[PDB]
């Protein structure tokens, strides 16, 4: 998903 | 096999213990969710903060405010990553409503962080892995 929080990078 | 009810319950029992409160596989995951928690505050400490931030909790706004928060996390999509935060801030709901003599909203929060996982997340889980998927780089 569009990164809105620091952990969406690594996913 | 797991049970997600299992799941939210020993999480919500772990991080009561934590604070000094005492309340009422899946544990492998529960273990897999307290590493993941524990990595992420060392790292997305800041992240964490400003969802638990607003937290202004009545009896009558938990739901609403738990519907809110929860629902900004996964409105773009679901990972992992959002997974492990959903149990952080249930977490911390959790707790906070401990602190502000508000323990009867314990089970409640229980009962939503279950509803929400079984109706939103746990077909996202499945298409991608299992628990076993999160296990295997946290466990």
């Amino acid at each position: 998903c569009p990164a809105r929080y620091g952990w969406d990078y690594e996913c | 096999g797991y049970d997600n009810r299992e799941i939210v319950m020993k999480y919500i029992h772990y991080k009561l213990s934590q604070r000094g409160y005492e309340w009422d596989e899946s544990e492998v995951v529960h273990l897999t969710l307290r590493q993941a928690v524990d990595d992420f505050s060392r790292r997305y400490r800041r992240d964490f903060a400003e969802m638990s931030s607003q937290l202004h909790l009545t009896p009558f706004t938990a739901r609403g405010r738990f519907a809110t928060v929860v629902e900004e996390l996964f409105r773009d999509g679901v990972n992992w990553g959002r997974i492990v935060a959903f149990f952080e801030f249930g977490g911390v709901m959790c707790v906070e409503s401990v602190n502000r003599e508000m323990s009867p909203l314990v089970d409640n929060i229980a009962l939503w962080m279950t509803e929400y996982l079984n109706r939103h997340l746990h077909t996202w889980i499945q298409d991608n892995g299992g628990w076993d998927a999160f296990v295997e780089l946290y466990g």
